């Protein structure tokens, strides 16, 4: 009374004969930093999402020493998530989305990226979305968008009481 | 060098409490933070007067032939509104208060 | 039909090659012009007697 | 320990499919990060991207076959199942499946060789040396010193080992070794030696020759070149 | 190498004044002393439109 | 599984039919996921095809 | 605009593969540019796939409609269509106009 | 898709020496580099990762240098475990295409061609084919012409060469020329000739096939 | 199974005929039964202490 799949995701398959690459689905990798893109169990009692959100596959190893692990089904919530249901729904292109791995943006190490920049300059993820700070380093190897949201070396103070 | 913090919190819990005058980090998580603390006792300055003021962004395979659509459908999400009423959904709408007086105290010398 | 006039029309009418001015970026000009990287982020605020 | 280790027939005939495999061990296929990709090696050439998955299933494949290149990974047995039908005859050198951590710098196995043309249990001389022995003559043989070599062509017969009077001839003034198979166009193989020996060593009342020994019919044949 | 530049009248962004009388620029530094950069400005006599 | 919630159905008038349509149809009402059965059709691509294609 | 439809009408194995592309089309709205004797088999192509049902609209020039005439009995009613003004317009009114 | 032209394909340097090797490809943002060393009848091994991180078990001396398009590999001292063949990838685009590679060898110049001619035997004679050698043994430049003339006139079409691998004993090669020779011209014209050109010969030795 | 309890969940069942009780008209109820015209408009509020 059980379902088990051998493939966690569903593989897209060629549809009879037709030179047309299915260019309309693209591997989305996003990083967990709340409040942009925060990580929700999915519903224990009905096994789904609430529409707000999205699924994705948050790849959890087996243990903090076993390096075993599966792409375990979660739920995704936040303000770069509906800034995406809103592009993909002005755009017309399906996605599936995974969360990171490396578990941070990504900065060089000896000439070599890592994180959410390193998993989309190996042409491993097409389109990164997230809490991603433009910067001129970052625009060398990959190609961003206009900004949506501003950010800076920014200070904040205590605010004093009145006088 | 000699004004590090541990972490966000650690910095933050300081700035409650007066441990340090003020706390320079990223625009955005601050004002994140700013939004939900309890009270409303920090305050970010500038109103985007900031060095290196720069934005956050979707990142693309490079030449990917996504650019131009990626780009016309942010700047139209941001010239109709939605943009700001996403923003105001999700970021620091809490808060957001007129510090119109606070009691005055004893009037010293 | 509906065009540029004066500033964008100059532009895309291949005068100039540049513009370098207090642009304002937006859909419909994003769609017929190219801009770059923001130098400058800004918004609209209102203007009053004091 | 990190072993891999493939698994493929080694000949097949054209237009037809090879469903080779390699397993990979010292880690797992979903060990959060390192993957398995395969890699081609034409020989006595460069190589040519075939495609690799990651532990986080994720699969890439070679833009020029995107028709015909299919992959599947089993974490149980931690190993990779390759499908490749409609084999051209332009395939015949070999594979190499390999360790595939994130960086662009595959870890590489042993590799496996296949073989695919119209080479079958009747093929014509691709396989194994085939013999030529002395036809007579008395022209050449009167004035420098004397040689006999063997005479080698026509060799489908692989069900024949290759051995040259092991301690006898490795430096005896002969580059025995160096002549290789001369690959041709349309299947047509034959070759020779030299030995540049001395004088003594033909008349000795021990005539050299080359001698192998057959076991497809299990003779110990001979052969010596020709005039 | 010549890229044909044009703006608008904004300040603070694009300061816009007449030349000397020789038709030079009038040489000016700032509050620090630094030289007040120039361009050649050739632009349309926005001053009666008609 | 694979969070395909749309869906629509269609079939023709090979026995037992009513049945698996009822089936769904209860499924569907019961069930907390909340399926969008947009159009329920029976056809039969033997008669009018002008019909089915529609 | 939903697609723009280039028919080579005249080759025999074309229909095979124009059903292919005129099923495609699902707007309600369509506009059509072809001859009379190219209308007659394009509509009734179209109505043995259904393109002359409820909601969908023709607009077509004055070509299919030749001499108004000889009124097509096929085509269906609903077909809006432009013509010149031939009944209104008289012969002697043209005639005279011109001199 | 990345075209990617390796160094040119005529390098080696003597046992013990610096070398540096560079293989040239588009100038587009691409330092993601892989280098592999390659092993004769074995399977090639990383050298150096992303052009400046050297691998596990490496030694010291392949230094990795270079950015841009030039990314050059540097030998303090050939040795032994040195030898084989040194391939590149560039990882920017999406299809991942390796090098061409050099083979590496001791430059020992010596040039003394030995030349062997055969003629076709009764085998391939009864079989109707006429199938004669030519021989060039113990010769290590890779320089090796070989000129077939029938009637004084070169042939062409019908000769292939053997072109065989560097050996370690004395550094020499054995080409084998094979011409397939039909009996109409075998009756027609009698005598052929081998003549071998190379680069350090000025009068080769050229030989025909004797009678028979 | 998406069972119902209370007043509607005793009406479905026929064990009663007509629920006379401040009950609010919405979507999700007027699915399994149905409302007589509204005898008494109102809306949600909160209690506090004074
Ligand atoms: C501001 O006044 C409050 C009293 O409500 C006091 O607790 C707080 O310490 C004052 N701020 C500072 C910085 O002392």
């Amino acid at each position: 009374q059980t379902l088990s799949l051998r493939h966690a995701v569903w593989p897209r398959y060629k549809s009879f004969s037709d030179c047309e690459p299915d260019d309309n689905h693209l591997s989305i990798v996003t990083l967990e930093e709340a409040p942009f893109v925060i990580v929700e169990d999915i519903d224990p009692l009905t096994e789904t999402c609430v529409r707000n959100t999205v699924p994705c596959r948050k790849f959890v190893k087996i243990n903090n020493s076993t390096n075993e692990g599966m792409n375990v089904k979660k739920c995704c919530k936040g303000f770069c998530i509906d800034i995406l249901k809103k592009l993909s729904r002005t755009v017309k292109f399906t996605y599936d989305l995974y969360l990171v791995t490396n578990g941070k943006h990504g900065k060089k190490v000896n000439n070599v990226w890592n994180g959410m920049i390193g998993e989309v300059v190996y042409q491993r993820a097409v389109m990164a979305v997230g809490s991603l700070t433009i910067n001129e380093e970052r625009s060398e190897v990959v190609d961003f968008s206009v900004p949506f949201v501003e950010t800076g070396i920014s200070v904040m103070v205590s605010r004093s009481n009145g006088t | 060098t000699r004004f590090n913090q541990r972490g966000v919190e650690d910095a933050l819990v300081s700035l409650k409490t007066g441990k340090l005058d003020a706390f320079i980090y990223d625009a955005a998580v601050l004002n994140y933070k700013a939004g939900r603390d309890e009270g409303c006792k920090l305050v970010t300055i500038g109103s985007g007067y900031i060095f290196a003021s720069t934005g956050y962004g979707i990142a693309l395979q490079k030449g990917s032939p996504w650019k131009r659509q990626i780009d016309l459908a942010l700047l139209q999400f941001v010239g109709d509104g939605e943009m700001e009423e996403l923003e105001t959904l999700w970021l620091t709408g809490i808060c957001h208060n007129e510090k119109n007086e606070v009691m005055s105290s004893q009037l010293d010398i | 039909k509906k065009e540029w006039n004066g500033m964008m029309g100059e532009l895309l009418s291949g005068q100039a090659d540049m513009i370098v001015a207090p642009l304002t970026i937006n859909n419909e000009r994003a769609q017929y012009i190219e801009f770059s990287k923001p130098f400058k982020y800004q918004g609209l605020t209102i203007l009053v007697k004091k | 320990q990190v072993t891999l280790k493939e698994s493929g027939p080694g000949i097949l005939q054209p237009s037809q499919t090879l469903s080779l495999t390699c397993s990979f061990s010292g880690a797992a296929a979903a060990a959060a990060g390192v993957g398995v990709g395969w890699i081609r090696q034409p020989s006595g050439k460069g190589l040519e991207w075939l495609a690799h998955i990651a532990a986080a299933a994720a699969k890439r494949y070679n833009p020029a076959l995107k028709s015909r290149l299919t992959i599947s990974k089993d974490t149980s047995s931690s190993q990779v199942f390759l499908k490749i039908a409609s084999v051209a005859t332009a395939d015949t050198a070999t594979y190499y499946c390999t360790r595939a951590a994130a960086a662009a710098a595959p870890y590489w196995g042993q590799g496996t060789l296949v073989t695919v043309s119209a080479k079958r249990a009747d093929a014509r001389t691709v396989a194994a040396p085939s013999v030529f022995i002395f036809p007579p003559s008395d022209e050449q043989l009167k004035s420098g010193t004397a040689s006999v070599v063997c005479l080698l062509n026509n060799f489908y017969p692989r069900e024949a080992k290759v051995q040259w009077k092991v301690d006898n001839a490795l430096q005896s003034g002969n580059s025995q070794e160096s002549v290789t198979e001369q690959d041709s166009k349309d299947s047509t193989y034959s070759l020779s030696s030299t030995l540049t020996l001395s004088k003594a060593d033909y008349e000795k009342h021990k005539v050299y020759a080359c001698e192998v020994t057959h076991q497809g019919l299990s003779s110990p044949v001979t052969k010596s070149f020709n005039r | 190498t010549r890229l044909k530049i044009v703006t608008i009248h904004q300040e603070p962004f694009v300061y816009v004044k007449p030349t000397m009388s020789d038709g030079t620029c009038k040489e000016e530094f700032t509050v620090n002393g630094d030289p007040v950069k120039k361009v050649i400005c050739t632009g349309p006599n926005d001053t009666s439109p008609g | 599984d694979y969070d395909w919630h749309v869906f629509s159905l269609v079939t023709t008038i090979f026995p037992g039919y009513r049945d698996f349509i009822s089936f769904i149809k209860t499924t569907v009402d019961n069930s907390f996921v909340g399926w969008d059965m947009q159009n329920v059709i029976t056809l039969d691509t033997s008669f009018e095809d002008a019909k089915t294609q529609v | 605009l939903e697609e723009v439809l280039l028919l080579d009408m005249s080759l025999d194995d074309g229909d095979s593969k124009i059903q292919n592309q005129l099923k495609k089309l699902q707007s309600p709205i369509i506009l059509l540019y072809c001859t009379k004797e190219e209308a007659t088999y394009i509509f009734e192509v179209a109505n043995s796939v259904g393109l002359t049902g409820y909601g969908y609209t023709w607009i077509v020039p004055s070509l299919v409609a030749g001499d108004t005439d000889t009124v097509p009995s096929e085509f269906p009613t609903g077909l809006i269509s432009v013509s010149y003004d031939e009944w209104d317009y008289g012969l002697p009114a043209r005639v005279r106009d011109g001199i």
